[PDB]
RNA sequence: AUCAGGACAUUAUCAUGUAGAGAAUAGGUAGGAGCAAUCGAUGCAAGUUCGCUAGGACUUGUUGAUGCGAAAGGUGGAAUA
RNA sequence: GGCGAAGGCGAAAACUUAGGCCAUUACUGACGCUUAGGCUUGAAAGUGUGGGGAGCAAAUAGGAUUAGAUACCCUAGUAGUCCACACCGUAAACGAUAGAUACUAGCUGUCGGGGCGAUCCCCUCGGUAGUGAAGUUAACACAUUAAGUAUCUCGCCUGGGUAGUACAUUCGCAAGAAUGAAACUCAAACGGAAUUGACGGGGACCCGCACAAGUGGUGGAGCAUGUUGCUUAAUUCGAC
RNA sequence: GGGGAUGUAGCUCAACUGAUAGAGCACCUGAUUUGCACUCAGGAGGUUGAGGGUUUGAGACCCUUCAUCUCCACCA
RNA sequence: GGUUCCAUGGUGUAGUGGAUAACAUAUCUCCCUGUCACGGAGGGGUUGCGGGUUCGAUUCCCGUUGGAACCGCCA
């Protein structure tokens, strides 16, 4: 996940790096604790439904 | 004695480590919350990560480098306090690449605490 | 659970040196509801200060009280075990009030004689940053500096 | 037989170096009491000596005709060519 | 979201192979539905033999917490989790809804084939979802993928505890699986749905000397007064 | 017997080859707990074994004793 | 029949080389709570019997009880 600073400003790099780290932190924390295959599928469907329902009203 | 280099900043949920290294291998200096003198639970607080970054930045600045590629690591909580600490130290941050190990579904992770 | 901020009563400008703060410390050393007695005690100490320090008593009192005034305040916040403290910036009104309370509290415990000389010695001993009230201010400041990490989290 | 390494001895290498006080890094003794001048003054620049981060001596560069109160003056346990 | 009858199936490729959808001016001409017995498959754990073992972790050891902790936390850690060949045949194996057939408003999605030809969108035939009236239900709710109107066939139920226990039988190396009562006991049941409250170490909001910020006290001493206990002929009775 | 060690605070040990009398834990008070502890602040606790000398000065350097710790040889 | 060990508070155990007796549980009083358990503060309670030595015995010595541990063989 390389992001160049552009040497024009510093904040902007951290303004993009915050997003990249959040999606990065999601998978990093997922492969930390062991859940059953059914529960893993359960958690995937749970995340998809949350994201979907939020996007419906933001669209 | 080297102008450019790499500083690995690992941020564990329990502790943090800042290693200043040559562009390829051969670390020049290292520091951590434990070596500062902080002990126990306090080692996991963003303020401590900023403190650790400040000491290593001061030490490495007297050695005389300018350009730094910042390889952020770990999944702690003070992942950005050290980042701001280096920027306030005044080193030229060139890259913000993140290299926390991510698996592709290899090895079974540990049990869930309850 | 109250949602209302309490009013404030007037502080009154002092009747001699015209320095409000004198009335506050008078009220602080008050015991048994004797306004008269407290004024006499305090005023006698400025006269002793004249006899000893050869300087203006109001200037000495400000130099003592202003030097004693703290900067950081540590508020107790328990979660699971013991309390992790939190340093916060105290308002200006409370700064003078806390300073006066400590001045009186360590003054009524000195090994000296009549509280006139007792309280007189504490203020003159605090104008040179070497006394009992100073140590208290030093201790809380060092405790706050040690507990700098948790300052960000308050509640 | 040969190579490389550090052990410990050295041939041979002389600054080092830090009571106060003393103007002073005082390593101990300069025999002493003025002495050095192409047997070359003086000058300031660069590096190094080690540190008691003040100072030390040395080298290099300028480099040229008087320096040396570290002779005589100084205090001190220790001392001034 | 797709596929399979179910369990299940997700890096890439090759070989072998199963079923399904749509259109049929083709063909056979009732050859169809269900299925006692029988056969096949059947998550994970477990078994037997031989390999494999990075990570993790039943059993086990230690450190914590605790009144105690053989548990929740942490550090180690064998069997096991993996492969080949043999068994075991149980799960909340759930859509808690057997299969087949015909009919019964509609609306919104999404997937595949076909018709048109930029997509997008329209129509037809099917699969998978949401909303929804008649209709059904004790209610929740189902509602063209029915729990609706009806027919065929199979399996199963007859109060609760005893009890999925005991005996007999079949299978299995083993743990066990299938089948499966009675004596005795109760007037009901860890019955179903829904309603009003209460409660929650469940959330959201709002209050009070509640906490917070201060002041002066109490618990320590002497004394006054009331009470408990004890005693006494009585220590009158009540208030806890 | 021979060699090598040590003695500094209540309990252990640093010093520093001569110019500081120290560190840590025990004891005490303060902050802080539901406690128990952990943490944080302050404080004390010394003929530096004795004796003699060095040096301008010592606990130290040396000499000698006292006590304990180690060792390391042993045909009456 | 013989030999070694032990006897400490209400219960389980340490010490004392003669001058001195603690630990835990238990018990009591008071915080604590609606109450109680747990928790906190404080309080309290000890050498088997005898007989000698010593100025002084739990300790040292010899006997007497009770409880244990060992042995009691060769024919
Ligand atoms: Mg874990
Ligand atoms: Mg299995
Ligand atoms: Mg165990
Ligand atoms: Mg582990
Ligand atoms: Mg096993
Ligand atoms: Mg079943
Ligand atoms: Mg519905
Ligand atoms: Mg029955
Ligand atoms: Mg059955
Ligand atoms: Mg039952
Ligand atoms: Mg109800
Ligand atoms: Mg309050
Ligand atoms: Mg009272
Ligand atoms: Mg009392
Ligand atoms: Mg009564
Ligand atoms: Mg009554
Ligand atoms: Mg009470
Ligand atoms: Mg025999």
């Amino acid at each position: 996940p390389k992001i160049e600073v552009k040497n024009d400003d510093l904040e902007l790099a951290l303004k993009k790096f915050k997003r990249v780290s959040l999606e990065i932190r999601r998978l990093a924390q997922r492969h930390e604790y062991h859940l059953r295959k059914g529960m893993r599928l359960r958690e995937k469907r749970k995340i998809a439904q949350k994201k979907r329902r939020k996007f419906r009203n933001m669209v | 004695n080297v102008s450019s280099g790499i500083i690995h900043v690992s941020c564990s949920p329990n502790n943090t480590i800042v290693s200043a290294s040559d562009p390829g291998g051969n670390v020049l200096c290292w520091a951590s919350s434990g070596t500062m003198g902080f002990k126990g639970s306090r080692k996991k607080t963003p303020y401590s990560a900023g403190i650790a970054a400040d000491k290593v930045a001061k030490t490495v600045k007297e050695m005389g480098m300018a350009t730094v590629k910042l390889f952020v690591k770990g999944t702690g909580r003070g992942k950005d306090t050290a980042i701001r600490s280096f920027a306030n130290a005044g080193l030229s941050i060139t890259e913000i690449n993140e290299k926390t190990p991510i698996p592709h579904n290899g090895c079974k992770p540990p049990k869930r605490p309850r | 659970m109250r949602k209302n901020r309490a009013p404030k009563r007037t502080v009154l400008p002092d009747p001699v040196f015209n320095n409000t703060l004198v009335t506050r410390i008078i009220n602080v050393i008050m015991e048994d509801g004797k306004k008269g007695l407290a004024q006499r005690i305090l005023y006698g100490a400025f006269d002793l200060i004249e006899q000893r320090t050869k300087e203006k008593p109001l200037t000495v009192f400000e130099r003592a009280v202003g030097n004693v005034m703290p900067r950081l305040e540590l508020r107790v916040r328990r979660i699971a075990g013991s309390n992790y403290q939190v340093p916060t910036e105290v308002p200006q009104d409370r700064k003078i009030a806390l300073a006066l309370r400590w001045i009186a509290m360590f003054a009524r415990k000195r090994h000296e004689k009549t509280m006139l000389e007792k309280i007189a010695n504490e203020i003159i001993d605090a104008s040179n940053n070497t006394g009992a009230a100073i140590k208290k201010k030093d201790d809380t400041h060092k405790m706050a500096e040690a507990n700098k990490a948790f300052a960000h989290m308050r509640w």
